[PDB]
């Protein structure tokens, strides 16, 4: 006599599991109790960071004409924007290189 | 079965490839050993809370997720070795 | 007269190869030679997934790729282009080490 | 067989097919997406944690989830974060 | 009618007698022991629970601060604090 | 009819309340169970590092000739053990200053 | 009430007092105006985060262990303002 | 003639008078009134706890005086006793900021 189960990922739509991250909220020893919206809420924003990283690391990877994402275009991801550069300046990229760097007082004459 | 000397394995044009992909331009020839005792300090400052994790995990194998703790508590995050 | 290169322009063209190539810059044999080195003087017979050394190796040439920005900035900043190790003690300072 | 190990590649994938339905993944560079997205998953838990020591609060709320995003994100990031979760919050609550 | 807090100013005070009978200190003095106090404890205490949630631990015993300390304290602090917790924790055991 | 009521931290014949930590423990929510041995191991490593740096402050009060100790006892104390500025490098103390450092090439000839 | 120019309530003999007090022997007059910039990113930095923590806690007062969370989260630890 | 000490002695004689001293330099009434001012940019009707003020008075101060003996250190390194905001600069980024 149970309802059809839904999922709270469509309940608001979107792709992260919800449950999952849920539980990992409860057995992460954070706290007893968890309000129902705050994982929606956290997968939705989780969301929106992994969009944003893919969307500009697939069009670094489109500069440079290859259809599959490598670490190197991460990398350029990353440090190449100023806001995700200094949320992750203390992190380190396998095989991601660095940016690009030549001093103009390097150059010859 | 004990290991003598493998600092001298650090070869210079080594040394020199990351002076250039670290963008270092003329290189004094003094620099070279004085960086192997610094990275090697390094190495130590990592793979000493390493063994800890080993031996905390009570394994005699070095896993890369001990690995990503021991760099992670000095905040030297690395991505695609946890998991 | 045989080809020969001015000094520093083929350092130039190694600075932009590398920094392009994300690889890594030692033979890795030695590596691991000087991991299980240091890692036997904390506790012997100790095994090690290749992937542990691999993580080691990525962390440390890219701590030592910073360093040597750092390294670079402050053998400019002292009005040369030469490094001395004093530009490392220095970083070694300023970085808190 | 071995035991399941949870993975986020399948919606990560999901979501890369809604930006860049063109593009394909290295397994590289996705286990560096796992070990990005669960650091920063412990890292906005932590300081969570944190404010429901300071709050003195057993129950966690989106509330403290939305402050700590703006302790976390740099700028425009936090605040269209706190949008695209309003919304989200708004038709969750709505189912 | 007060709230009362608690502080460590007097097992500081008694620590200090200890030490030196003849000292005092000024309460911001104290203030800057109980931080101290708090700021070890919290530090240690994040870190054991990070290393039960590697280990898939749910119980916190005395080995595991023992490895976090040894951890986190380097030189010959480490190993004279593992020694005297050694003996604090093993005459416990006997009482 | 009961047992006399006695410490823990006399059993461990400590100062510090491992009864306090114990809770300070369960109300921080670290794991769902402690074993018993663990806030005696902390309460007591506790006055090990406290026993420590008040020697220090001892030694710099007795240096600075004052009988009670103050913050800049405290900074005095800790920031010639340079141990501890590996340990608490990245702690600055309210009123302490700063140690008196003057670099030769400040000094003339 | 309403406050304008106190980007000069920093005195030029103050960061004198203080580049002594931080060793410093010679000081450019380009110095105290770049201090300046500096230092206010700083504040901005940590006031801001301040101001999120009081609206958090729902005060309009503001707390020093407001400002011990400010200065922890760069670990930037200070002790004996009620921590 | 009256007297007059020659440069340096003078500002030596201070540096060790303020590394003797602990206290703050800044005036903290000027000081106070920035920190509402800066506050007052992110919400009006604040009020404030005079503990935050010097707290927040004396965080900054170590931190300026500690990013001092790093930018004193690095005007040493580049052979001068004058210091110039380049120094800082190159201090901030290298320290990260």
């Amino acid at each position: 006599a149970r309802a059809k189960a839904k999922t709270r990922s469509s309940r608001a739509g979107l792709q992260f599991p919800v449950g999952r991250v849920h539980r990992l909220l409860r057995k992460g020893n954070y706290s007893e109790r968890v309000g129902a919206g705050a994982p929606v809420y956290l997968a939705a924003v989780l969301e929106y960071l992994t969009a944003e990283i893919l969307e500009l690391a697939g069009n670094a990877a489109r500069d440079n004409k290859k259809t599959r994402i490598i670490p190197r275009h991460l990398q350029l991801a990353i440090r190449n924007d100023e806001e995700l550069n200094k949320l992750l300046g203390r992190v380190t990229i396998a095989q991601g290189g660095v940016l690009p760097n030549i001093q103009a007082v390097l150059l010859p004459k | 079965k004990v290991l003598r000397d493998n600092i001298q394995g650090i070869t210079k044009p080594a040394i020199r490839r990351l002076a250039r992909r670290g963008g270092v331009k003329r290189i004094s020839g003094l620099i070279y050993e004085e960086t192997r005792g610094v990275l090697k300090v390094f190495l130590e400052n990592v793979i000493r809370d390493a063994v800890t994790y080993t031996e905390h995990a009570k394994r005699k194998t070095v896993t890369a997720m001990d690995v990503v703790y021991a760099l992670k508590r000095q905040g030297r995050t690395l991505y695609g070795f946890g998991g | 007269k045989p080809h020969r290169y001015r000094p520093g322009t083929v350092a130039l063209r190694e600075i932009r190869r590398y920094q392009k190539s994300t690889e890594l810059l030692i033979r890795k044999l030695p590596f691991q030679r000087l991991v299980r080195e240091i890692a036997q003087d904390f506790k012997t017979d100790l095994r090690f997934q290749s992937s542990a050394v691999m993580a080691l190796q990525e962390a440390s040439e890219a701590y030592l790729v910073g360093l040597f920005e750092d390294t670079n900035l402050a053998a400019i900043h002292a009005k040369r282009v030469t490094i001395m190790p004093k530009d490392i003690q220095l970083a070694r300072r300023i970085r808190g080490e | 067989k071995r035991s399941r190990k949870e993975s986020y590649s399948v919606y990560v994938y999901k979501v890369l097919k809604q930006v860049h339905p063109d593009t394909g993944i290295s397994s590289k560079a996705m286990g560096i997406m796992n070990s990005f997205v669960n650091d920063i998953f412990e890292r906005i838990a932590g300081e969570a944690s944190r404010l429901a020591h300071y709050n003195k609060r057993s129950t966690i709320t989106s509330r403290e989830i939305q402050t700590a995003v703006r302790l976390l994100l740099p700028g425009e990031l936090a605040k269209h974060a706190v949008s695209e979760g309003t919304k989200a919050v708004t038709k969750y609550t709505s189912a």
